[PDB]
């Protein structure tokens, strides 16, 4: 998987550059994993320039013109011959029609025999089509303009005839090879490229890795101009946006084509064909490459300090009339004559790239692709992020992209136009009025307001400047099947970025985040001047209500208003066609801005959802091709939340004014609480509720307001099929369900019950995130907490049953209990079924953070699982070594799963050696697309001993994993995980959620044992409260999708799905079972079962009960016993038993899938409106097996390792004697180390050996995560250049990288390391001779390194060690960075200020003795392990450079040390000093 | 960040001396005040998922407030300070804060979160506080609802249940009549429940703000010989029986036939009436102070016995039960989701 490409610059043809091509291709085959067997090709292909000299060697029936005045078509039939002919005769009729003279047809012929099963089976047929050259094309811009017409014209006929057929590339410089073919196989396949005929320029290559398993011909690219990589997160809002824009294009190059050219998108295609179809239409339209692929994938232009100003408005003028495209992407594509290249505006990719003496440009993913010559190797460069590598072949030269950039910029004045036509809407200060209603409680209770709702999110939010948090995910049942009557808003989920792309943080990398909103019209996209830029701009999507009356005033003839009273009586079609009257009445009279607004309502009129409206009002604009010329602001009641907002503007809504909480907040202040001005509390509700809007994009990682306004990332749970596709279309639904009858039914119930409520001025309490009686039904209410615990406690069954009865029924609380058994089979006795022992080994704890529980109830879990003999878990905070060795008295505290989170705190090579199996939290159920933030107060020396930081400095842990970029990263983390644990499983937790499916495939794809799914229901120790309320789905639809796509695709069979969340009875585990679960995991109940009282106070860190707080004074009132988690275990045990009884089922693997026994109760069709889902979907059993049985073999054989560096080191390692050895390393060799560390750490341990007794050497370049969980001891001279995250989970030792030995230029000036480096390493030493990558030491925490330079983002989260940047630096640096100190070299002093990130950082000069040696010290090892000029110079000039030197450090780290230092220097024990210092400084 | 469950200790308001409580016949307690209700309220921790509103059957006994108070809602109120928005919340539920308050023996004391091995937070005295703090002020004045349609539904009983009834009747826009035998309106707040738990003047109180709303009760008639059911179906559409529960078993044991032996309802109710009407100066009820008294049958109505007997200054009281003394803490069949069954040592 990945790209590549190799071009020679002054443009010189040969065969060698294709066949290294060929070469290159093979050998990033060995990214990709395995699929149903290793010959079938999940995608490949090859481009090149038209090969004049063999087509006019091999045709010998074609008069080919000269070079630039034909083209050649490539197009893929099926294998019959009258749809061929049919099409063929077209298409000649297209092309005569049009004009051009068609000059032949060819077939090319093709080696079926070299294919896989699958492929051959699927093999279409190839022919190429030649066109001809009118005299009146001058250009050969005009003739591929033609060209593309007649691509477009044909595909259009094709797809309104319904035939299957598709134009692989249709251009004058471009010919494309590609398919179902393995590298190895596409050479064999396509004889024509084993001709030593061709003759090329440039040889763009690239590898699918096909997500799912059923691929087609058409989807895998190269595509026809450009090869991506990567998912795009916006390629609904996308289409939308750009559909919307389709009926609007204008132009005069293509005349009237535009007509012929309706469709310019594939709806039906993947996210790289459809931007391969909208980068060909702009570029066509008369833009150059590089400027259309800056407009398409822009830089960060908002909250960027380190721009130009020509580039700020460039961006600034481009963003006003088209959206950006986010996601993880590398883009690179051709024109012919010219080629780029482009990183997203994170830069989420690696893209490392050669030269040469004879312009031999290696552009590709890793390093060691193809040999090259190190005495001809000139520069070793990277794409940094923001940077264009483009290429003119005519020229021949790298043309430069800072003068690329600035002659783009400066080609129109686009500072000019934006100084002088923006608008200014300058409020009146003198027009203020304190809007008030003397309804308020009416409006309150008929929007839904409640007491708890404003004490519990209103006034927090003002008092901590941030979104509330919370514990104990929500458990309360689905809107869907809630009795109660609930707003149109909890019908709906959100979603986030699983794999394929990370979930990217807001706070810390604030630089990307852009939230400019622009009102009004676009102009002509095409011939854009100053009228796409004649727009409103705001800065915030919310408004204040000065603000909004300035923009109902606004008066301004181009700017118009318009109100829309989106208010119903009786039909709510009636009601949306009427609305959708007036909005195309006012926009044919002229108007750009259109109010919905819910004021003016009585008990006559009742408000539609404003969801549900502003999405059909978006989707009729979209359909009818007017949405451009308008701008929809939403003035909605029922806007509170960060989950509404967030909703509203995906779904279309530019801004929103919450009146009704404005109005609220006046009343509460002229009543006397919250005593902050009216004001000040307005500027900081719109504050807060713009950052919850940047927090809940980042969980998805769309990094711009604007793309995300067009995206629909929410997926409808409850929502009727045929309502999604009338209102909201693309939206994702699978149980269909409520009608629109019903929705007006339920508003118009809540309407006249609030306009009625004739007996009290009161709100109702609210029971969303607490439980009050008569409120809204929970999961966990008093009479199942207090039944389990006393069952629990006296080991009491008919307790339990009673428990279990009263959970289960009574009340309809999941999908689950919708199921019921048919109940006429043959029952079988208790003492014919499998016995409890068997059932309880198929149980687990749940990931229970040490941090967030107590040592005693870590403890108890840990001891009683283990007794019970199921596997523990451990959460992310690590675990003290001191619990792998059992007690005296038998007890065993050692964890079986050990959790690898995003932190990677307490990852080690003891730590994961010795343990049972290993998890991957790509997400939790409570807060998937967020990380947590443990501040100094709530983090204790006892904690951050064991997570290896200094006590008392607030830790965080970034949202992603950021080792994991895509499924390649994936799997290339699962196996350095089995390499690091042979004798452990792996597995893998994610969420349920549309795609689950694929996700899953491709995760078994990637080799993961085990997969987990989690429902949303799941606990939580801290996160915010929307993010807990509205985020994933219930683990029952995830968990089926992810069984019928997985047995549908042939793998069910090699992996072992699991199940958790609100398992609470034995039923609930039959379900479970029945739906395809094999083992089960149970936190929440064994805290009840504990003595946890469900107060949801976790995240307070004041537990009564002493469960999950750390103060030694409520540790003391702890009473838990594992022996009632025992008792509920076995419990648990013999309650499915006696199920299994009832059902006569022999065996777990005999029951699994066996769905056929699950039929819907007929309490769901009793019910009003459960009795309206599709539940088909869920009952349903294709045809396959159904159980593990294969052991998922893993490649850990024929690695490196085992073949050559053990057989001679087993002696070594256990005599303890020193061993020298040398290894010639390739790509291909992945970890390279990590077998002989883990070795020597279950050998040895923590301690490990003395310093330097194992010397490896290596050469040549290395391949990814190099050097990976090293211990103590070792020592890996590595004499070349390496791939992303060298010394991955580093646990001492050194690692000494140097440029090649035939390289002679400034290595320390050219890049030798990937983007990231030392990710969660603990301890050790690190000398690199060159610049590194983005995201250089991410996560370091102990280990002290030396490089001479590093990329962007570095030393984003360190907590310790050292870092000595010998060189420049790139933006953003130390983003984050709570600990630890960078001694960072620099000249420009001022420059420096302005690229670091002022926020947690305080700089100083050197001047402690200690520290100056300690840096002699290490600049002395550097020069004796390296030989570098950089430091031998330094070390010459000491005298400068300690003047030169600048020293960083955080706030609190340099307090707490300095406090700690003077504890000791009065003489107090070390305990006592830090306990001291700590209780100082968090007062 | 509340702390109070662990930085304060649970104190109790300032009660008359024992020594001169057997001499007035008055309130023998007073509410809290601002500071030490303020430092009790915040004792409550936001709990949430409360135990103290659970109120159902438990194993055979109460647990929580049946009526469901927003007991932390108005707790957090109390420690904030705005007491008329926590008497606004308290009424929204309860309509008879001044006789829960002081007479309910308050089971969501015994059973909330923090009774776990701690006091528990004084939701009672809170309670009391709140409504004696509102009433002083004036803050409760008569609703008057303005909506009214011709109904009738006659309440028949002036108990606490009954008079629930007719506020709420009252308050939907039916116009109620409630019969009683008494002379005053109360049931058994006015003669059964002795003056020192509630005194009185707050009964009278009570029942002159339902008259000011239009309850107009009609005394001594005991809807029985005096009027027939048929007429009274005839003459009103529904009926709410709150007949109340007065028939007390006897022992049938030889012996309990001569003249001194007295049931506890009928002489507390002689006491009560004699107190109201002439300050016990009409002799018209039963004497015991140069006797001994005995009293057969534990519980409130044996403590209100002990303690009239005491205040009518016997020379010796003895209260007798078949019950085994309850234990002085928790024991392992009893937990705090069920109401506590330890030594109480309430008043008398
Ligand atoms: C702390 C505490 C202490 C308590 N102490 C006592 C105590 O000492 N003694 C005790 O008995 N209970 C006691 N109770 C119980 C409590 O008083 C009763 O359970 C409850 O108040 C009676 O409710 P009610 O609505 O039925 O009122 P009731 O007074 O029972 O309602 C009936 C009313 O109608 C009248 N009536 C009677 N017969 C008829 C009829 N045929 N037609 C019409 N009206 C009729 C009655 O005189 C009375 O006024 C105590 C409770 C608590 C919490
Ligand atoms: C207090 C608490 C803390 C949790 N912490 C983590 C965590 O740190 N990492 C994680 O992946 N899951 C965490 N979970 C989720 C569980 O480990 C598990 O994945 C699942 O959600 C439990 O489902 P259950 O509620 O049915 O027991 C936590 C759950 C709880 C209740
Ligand atoms: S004291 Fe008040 S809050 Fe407590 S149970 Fe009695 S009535 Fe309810
Ligand atoms: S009394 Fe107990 S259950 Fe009620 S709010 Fe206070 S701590 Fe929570
Ligand atoms: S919800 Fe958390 S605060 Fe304690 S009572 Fe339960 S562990």
């Amino acid at each position: 998987c990945g790209i590549g490409l190799y071009a020679h610059l002054k443009g010189k043809q040969t065969h060698d550059i294709v066949k290294q091509g060929l070469k290159m291709l093979c050998q990033l085959d060995h990214r990709g994993g395995q699929g149903s067997d290793p010959d079938t090709g999940d995608g490949a292909g090859l481009l090149v320039q038209i090969p004049d000299a063999f087509f006019r060697k091999e045709c010998k029936n074609i008069n080919l013109p000269e070079k630039e005045r034909y083209g050649v078509g490539m197009v893929f039939f099926s294998q019959k011959e009258d749809e061929r002919k049919k099409i063929e005769k077209q298409i000649n009729a297209l092309i005569e029609q049009e004009g051009q003279v068609v000059l032949g047809w060819r077939t090319v012929p093709v080696n079926v025999g070299k294919i896989g099963t699958v492929a051959q089976k699927s093999c279409p047929f190839v022919r190429q089509v030649f066109i001809g050259a009118s005299s009146d094309l001058k250009d050969n811009l005009s003739f591929e303009r033609k060209l593309y017409v007649i691509r477009k014209q044909a595909e259009n006929w094709g797809v309104t005839e319904g035939l299957d057929f598709y134009f692989a590339s249709l251009s004058s410089q471009t010919i494309v090879y590609k398919g179902l073919l393995t590298p190895e196989q596409v050479d064999a396949f396509y004889s024509d490229l084993q001709d030593e005929a061709f003759v090329s320029a440039f040889a763009l290559v690239h590898s699918r890795f096909s997500t799912n398993t059923f691929p087609t011909w058409e989807r895998a690219h190269p595509n026809r101009y450009l090869v991506h990589n990567g998912e795009i997160n916006t390629l609904r809002g996308n289409i939308n946006w750009m559909r919307a824009r389709e009926q609007q294009f204008v132009s005069e190059s293509f005349g009237e084509d535009l007509n012929k050219i309706l469709p310019i998108l594939n709806a039906d295609g993947s996210d790289s064909s459809i931007l391969d179809n909208a980068f060909e239409f702009f570029v066509m339209a008369g833009r150059k490459p590089a400027h259309t692929a800056m407009m398409l994938i822009p830089e960060p232009w908002t909250e960027n300090t380190h721009m130009s100003k020509e580039k700020r408005a460039f961006y600034e003028y481009h963003s006003s009339l088209m959206e950006p495209w986010d996601g993880p992407t590398a883009i690179s594509f051709t024109d012919g004559k010219q080629i780029g290249a482009i990183l997203d505006r994170n830069g989420l990719r690696p893209a490392r790239y050669y030269v040469t003496k004879d312009d031999y440009i290696i552009f590709s993913s890793e390093v060691g692709v193809i040999e090259v010559e190190q005495e001809n190797v000139l520069y070793k460069n990277r794409l940094e992020p923001g940077k264009m590598l483009l290429i003119d072949l005519e020229e021949g030269r790298i043309i430069s992209d800072e003068e690329v950039k600035t002659q783009i910029a400066t080609e129109y004045p686009y500072q000019k136009w934006l100084e002088e036509e923006l608008v200014q809407v300058n409020p009146d200060p003198e027009s203020r009025e304190e809007e008030q209603f003397s309804d308020l409680l009416t409006r309150q209770k008929a929007f839904g307001y409640t007491y708890e709702d404003i004490q519990k999110y209103l006034i927090p939010v003002i008092k901590e400047g941030k979104d509330p948090l919370g514990s104990m995910g929500n458990d309360a049942p689905l809107a869907v099947l809630s009795d109660r009557a609930q707003s149109l808003f909890n019908y709906f989920k959100q979603l986030f970025a699983q794999v394929t792309n990370p979930p990217i943080d807001a706070i810390r990398e604030q630089l990307v985040t852009s939230t400019m909103t622009w009102l009004g019209a676009e102009g002509d996209l095409l011939h854009p001047s100053e009228r796409n830029v004649r727009r409103i701009k705001l800065y915030t999507p919310v408004l204040s209500n000065e603000q909004f009356y300035a923009l109902k005033t606004i008066v301004h003839p181009d700017l118009k208003s318009q109100k829309i009273d989106v208010l119903f009586s009786e039909d709510l079609e009636r009601g949306l066609k009427d609305m959708f009257t007036q909005a195309e009445k006012a926009i044919s009279q002229g108007v750009s801005l259109l109010i919905l607004s819910d004021k003016k309502m009585n008990e006559r009129l009742t408000p539609i959802p404003p969801l549900l409206a502003v999405s059909a009002l978006h989707q009729h604009l979209i359909r009818k091709g007017l949405r451009t010329k308008v701008s929809i602001i939403v003035e909605s009641g029922e806007a509170r939340e960060v989950h509404h907002f967030a909703a509203l503007i995906g779904y279309g809504a530019d801004a929103i004014n919450p009146y009704l909480a404005y109005a609220t907040y006046k009343q509460e202040i002229d009543e006397g609480r919250l005593d902050i001005s009216y004001e000040e509390a307005v500027s900081k509700y719109g504050k807060s509720i713009t950052e919850g809007v940047v927090k809940v994009m980042s969980k998805m990682g769309i990094s711009t307001v604007q793309s995300y306004r067009g995206a629909q990332i929410f997926e409808a749970v409850g929502i009727s099929r045929d309502v999604i596709d009338r209102y909201f279309s693309g939206t994702a639904s699978q149980l269909g369900g409520i009608d629109l009858q019903t929705i007006a039914e339920e508003a118009q119930r809540r309407h006249r019950e609030a306009y009625q409520d004739d007996y009290s001025k009161t709100l109702e309490p609210g029971s969303d995130f607490q439980w009050r009686n008569g409120g809204e039904h929970h999961a966990f209410n008093p009479k199942t907490i207090h039944t389990l615990q006393w069952a629990c406690r006296r080991n009491d069954y008919n307790l339990f049953k009673q428990y279990t009865k009263a959970a289960d029924e009574e009340r309809i609380g999941f999908l689950r209990n919708l199921f019921a058994f048919d109940g006429n089979r043959k029952p079988l006795k208790l003492e014919e079924v499998e016995s409890a022992e068997s059932i309880v080994k198929r149980f687990k704890t749940g990931a229970m953070s040490f941090g967030s529980l107590s040592k005693e109830a870590h403890e108890a879990l840990a001891i009683a699982m283990n007794r019970l003999g199921g596997k523990s878990n451990s959460g992310e905070g690590g675990e003290d070594p001191k619990r792998f060795v059992p007690d005296e008295n038998g007890d065993d505290r050692r964890s079986a799963i050990k959790q690898i989170a995003s932190g990677r705190f307490g990852v080690k090579s003891h730590y994961l050696v010795n343990a049972d199996e290993l998890q991957i939290k790509m997400a939790q159920g409570a807060k998937p697309g967020e990380g947590g933030q443990l501040p100094g107060n709530k983090v204790y020396p006892w904690v951050a001993d064991v997570r290896g930081s200094t006590p008392g400095v607030g830790l965080i842990s970034p949202p992603p994993h950021h080792d994991i970029y895509s499924i390649e990263d994936l799997a290339q983390l699962i196996h350095d995980l089995k390499n690091a644990n042979r004798d452990a499983r792996i597995s893998v937790k994610l969420v349920s959620k549309a795609g689950v499916g694929t996700i899953a495939a491709g995760v078994a794809k990637a080799t993961a044992d085990v997969i987990v799914i989690s429902g949303y229901d799941g606990g939580t120790g801290a996160s915010p409260k929307t993010s807990i309320k509205h985020t994933g789905l219930p683990w029952e639809l995830g968990l089926a999708e992810a069984h019928q796509t997985l047995m549908l695709n042939g793998l069910r069979d090699r992996v072992v799905l699991e199940t958790d969340g609100k398992l609470m009875t034995g039923r609930d585990v039959v379900m479970a079972a029945l739906l395809g679960a094999e083992e089960f995991g149970f936190a929440t109940a064994p805290l009840v079962v504990l003595g946890c009282v469900m107060m949801r106070a976790c995240h307070l860190d004041t537990c009564p009960v002493g469960v999950a707080t750390q103060n030694p004074e409520l540790r003391k009132k702890f009473m838990g016993d594992p022996d009632h988690i025992v008792n509920y275990m076995l419990f648990i045990a013999e309650e499915v038993r006696e199920y299994m009884a009832a059902l006569g089922f022999k065996t777990f693997d005999e029951m699994i899938g066996r769905t056929d026994v699950l039929h819907v109760s007929e309490r769901a069709k009793e019910h009003w409106k459960a009795s309206q889902l599709d539940l088909s979907t869920l009952l349903y059993q294709p045809e396959g097996v159904r159980t593990f049985q294969s052991p998922q073999n893993h490649k850990i054989d024929q690695s490196l390792d085992i073949t050559t560096i053990l057989p001679a080191v087993q002696e070594a390692i256990e005599s303890g004697k020193e061993a020298d050895i040398s290894i010639e390393i390739n790509n291909t060799n992945r970890v390279a180390g990590t077998i002989t560390g883990s070795e020597i750490s279950k050998r040895y341990g923590e301690e490990g050996l003395p310093e330097d007794t194992i010397k490896l050497h290596f050469t040549g370049s290395a391949g990814q995560s190099f050097g990976a969980f090293v211990p103590k001891g070792m020592t890996l001279y590595l004499d070349g250049d390496s791939n992303d995250y060298v010394g991955k989970g580093l646990s001492g030792g050194k690692i000494i990288v140097k440029s090649s030995e035939g390289f002679n230029s400034a290595s320390d000036d050219n890049v030798i390391i990937g983007n990231v480096a030392f990710y969660g390493a603990t301890s050790g030493e690190a000398y690199i001779n060159g610049r590194a990558g983005e995201r250089f030491a991410v996560r370091n925490s102990g280990v002290n390194v030396v490089v001479e330079g590093i990329g962007d983002h570095g030393c984003e989260y360190m907590t310790g060690g050292s870092v000595v940047v010998l060189g420049d630096v790139g933006k953003n640096f130390a983003a984050g960075m709570s600990g630890g100190i960078a001694y960072v070299l620099t000249e420009d002093v001022k420059a420096f200020k302005r690229k670091c990130n002022l926020e947690m950082i305080l700089f100083e000069s050197l001047e402690d003795e200690k520290e100056i040696q300690q840096i002699k010290a290490m600049l002395e090892r550097h020069t004796a392990y390296t030989n570098s000029q950089k430091a031998e110079d330094l070390l010459d000039q000491w005298e400068d450079s300690v003047k030169k030197f600048v020293k960083v450090i955080p706030k609190n780290y340099k307090q707490m040390l300095a406090s700690i230092e003077e504890q000791k220097a009065a003489g107090l024990s070390d305990e006592e000093a830090i306990m001291f210092a700590f209780e100082a400084n968090t007062k | 960040k509340p702390t109070g469950f662990m930085e304060i200790k649970r104190e109790k308001p300032a009660e008359r001396d024992p020594l001169t409580r057997l001499k007035d016949w008055k309130e023998y307690s007073a509410p809290f005040s601002e500071e030490a209700s303020k430092r009790q309220g915040a004792r409550c921790m936001d709990c949430g998922t409360p135990f103290c509103q659970i109120g159902a059957d438990i194993n055979g006994f109460t647990s929580g407030c049946p009526i469901y108070n927003l007991i932390p809602e108005w707790n957090g109120l109390v420690y904030r300070g705005r007491w008329k928005e926590a008497l606004e919340r308290l009424l929204k539920t309860n309509n008879f804060p001044e006789f829960t308050g002081r007479v309910c023996p308050a089971p969501c004391e015994g059973s909330c979160t923090l009774a776990i091995s701690d006091p528990a937070v004084s939701i009672k005295n809170i309670e009391r506080t709140i409504i004696d703090k509102g009433f002083e002020n004036g803050w409760i004045q008569p609703r008057i609802p303005k909506k009214r349609t011709g109904k009738k539904v006659a309440i028949v009983g002036s108990g606490p249940a009954g008079l629930a009834s007719a506020d709420q009747l009252n308050q939907a826009g039916h116009s109620v009549t409630v019969f009683e035998r008494a002379d005053r309106a109360g049931g058994l707040l006015t003669y059964g429940i002795p003056n020192m738990k509630l005194e009185k003047g707050i009964v009278e109180r009570r029942i002159k703000l339902l008259t000011q709303e239009g309850i107009d009760f009609v005394t001594n008639t005991e809807i029985g010989v005096d009027i027939t059911a048929d007429e009274l179906k005839e003459q009103f559409d529904a009926v709410i029986l709150c007949t109340g529960a007065q028939k007390q078993r006897d022992l049938l044991i030889e012996g309990r036939d001569s003249k001194g032996v007295h049931y506890a309802m009928d002489y507390l109710t002689l006491a009560t009436k004699s107190y109201l009407d002439s300050n016990f100066k009409d002799k018209q009820f039963i004497d015991a102070k140069g006797k001994d008294v005995i009293v057969i049958g534990g519980g409130d109505t044996g403590a209100d016995c002990v303690a009239t007997a005491l205040r009518q200054k016997a020379k010796s009281v003895h209260q007798f039960g078949k019950h085994p003394k309850l234990p002085p803490a928790r024991t392992n069949d009893n937990m705090w989701p069920e109401q506590p069954h330890v030594f109480t040592l309430e008043y008398a």
